[PDB]
C-alpha cells in the first residue's frame, strides 16, 4: 500500500519524512528516541519535554 | 481562565506564573531549565520579573515550587509596544539559575516550523493559567486548564472589531462560556500528540472574556520556533 508522510504521518508518532522507495523515516522532538518498532518515540532522557509523569491519580 | 477546571499536580507541568509588581500577572512556559516564553505585552526591560515553577495552588506551599529571577529578557525583535501592545506579542526569560527538571517542572515541547503548523491544525488545544475565572472576577488559586477549539478565521474576524494578522488565531465556543482571560496573557496553548504536549499558541488577549460571540486571541508559535530556538539554545 501507499507510505507516505501525507497519509496518516507515515505512521510516525511524531515526525515524518519521506525518503526513498515509497518508505518514510520517522523521528522525535529532543528528548526521545525512535523505538525498535521504527514509528514510536520513547523517552531517551529523564524528564522528557511535554509528558505527565506525576499520578494523576 | 473561565469555565475551565482544577489542574491535578504535574497535569501542565510546563507551566509557569510570573511575579512582579503584582503577584501572577501573567503565564509562561518553560522551553528548558534556564528559559521561559511568554506574551511581550507581560514584560518590559528593565522591571523586575520573578518565575515560579512547579506551581500548583498559589496560596499553599506544595514542596514543588521553584522561584527564579529573571537576568535576560528577550522581546520578539518585531514587537513595538509604541505601534501595537499585541502583534508580534512574544518574549523570551532568561533564568538566573537553572530550574532543577523534575515530574513538577518539565519543558513543553517545541516542532518544527512545519509541525508547529500542522498540530495546530489538528484544531483542538489545551490552555492553563491563573488568570481570571469571571470576566473582571476574581483570579483563579489552583491552576485552570480548558479544551479549545481552533475556530475558523472568517469566524475569528467577524468576531472583534480590532485586527487579528495571521500570525494570530482565535480559539474557543460559539456559546462562549469557555475562554482564557485577563491573567492567562502568556501562558501555554498546546497541542497534545500521541502523549507528548507540543507548544502551538502564546495566550495573548481579548475582550469581554468568555462572552457569546467572542474569542480568545493567540499567537501563533509556529512563526516563532527558529526564533525561539536560536535564542534558547545552551549547547
Ligand atoms: C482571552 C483574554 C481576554 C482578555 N480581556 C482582557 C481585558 C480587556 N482587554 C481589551 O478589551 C483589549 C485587549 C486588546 C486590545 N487590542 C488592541 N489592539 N489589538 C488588540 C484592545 C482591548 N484581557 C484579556 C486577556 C485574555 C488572554
Ligand atoms: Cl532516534
Ligand atoms: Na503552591
Amino acid at each position: 500500500m501507499d507510505v507516505t508522510c501525507n497519509i496518516k504521518n507515515g505512521r510516525c508518532e511524531q515526525f515524518c519524512k519521506n525518503s526513498a522507495d515509497n518508505k518514510v523515516v520517522c523521528s522525535c522532538t529532543e528528548g526521545y528516541r525512535l523505538a525498535e518498532n521504527q514509528k514510536s518515540c520513547e523517552p531517551a532522557v529523564p524528564f522528557p519535554c511535554g509528558r505527565v509523569s506525576v499520578s494523576q491519580t | 481562565v473561565v469555565g475551565g477546571e482544577d489542574a491535578k499536580p504535574g497535569q501542565f507541568p510546563w507551566q509557569v506564573v510570573l511575579n512582579g509588581k503584582v503577584d501572577a500577572f501573567c503565564g509562561g512556559s518553560i522551553v528548558n531549565e534556564k528559559w521561559i516564553v511568554t506574551a511581550a505585552h507581560c514584560v518590559e526591560t528593565g522591571v523586575k520579573i520573578t518565575v515560579v515553577a512547579g506551581e500548583h495552588n498559589i496560596e499553599e506551599t506544595e514542596h514543588t515550587e521553584q522561584k527564579r529571577n529573571v537576568i535576560r529578557i528577550i522581546p520578539h525583535h518585531n514587537y513595538n509596544a509604541a505601534i501595537n501592545k499585541y502583534n508580534h506579542d512574544i518574549a523570551l526569560l532568561e533564568l538566573d539559575e537553572p530550574l532543577v527538571l523534575n515530574s513538577y517542572v518539565t519543558p513543553i515541547c517545541i516542532a518544527d516550523k512545519e509541525y508547529t503548523n500542522i498540530f495546530l491544525k489538528f484544531g483542538s488545544g489545551y490552555v492553563s493559567g491563573w488568570g481570571r475565572v469571571f470576566h473582571k472576577g476574581a483570579s483563579a488559586l489552583v491552576l485552570q486548564y480548558l479544551r479549545v477549539p481552533l475556530v475558523d478565521r472568517a469566524t475569528c474576524l467577524r468576531s472583534t472589531k480590532f485586527t487579528i494578522y495571521n500570525n494570530m488565531f482565535c480559539a474557543g465556543f460559539h456559546e462562549g462560556g469557555r475562554d482564557s482571560c485577563q491573567g492567562d496573557s502568556g501562558g501555554p496553548h498546546v497541542t497534545e500528540v500521541e502523549g507528548t504536549s507540543f507548544l502551538t499558541g502564546i495566550i495573548s488577549w481579548g475582550e469581554e472574556c468568555a462572552m457569546k460571540g467572542k474569542y480568545g486571541i493567540y499567537t501563533k508559535v509556529s512563526r516563532y520556533v527558529n526564533w525561539i530556538k536560536e535564542k534558547t539554545k545552551l549547547t
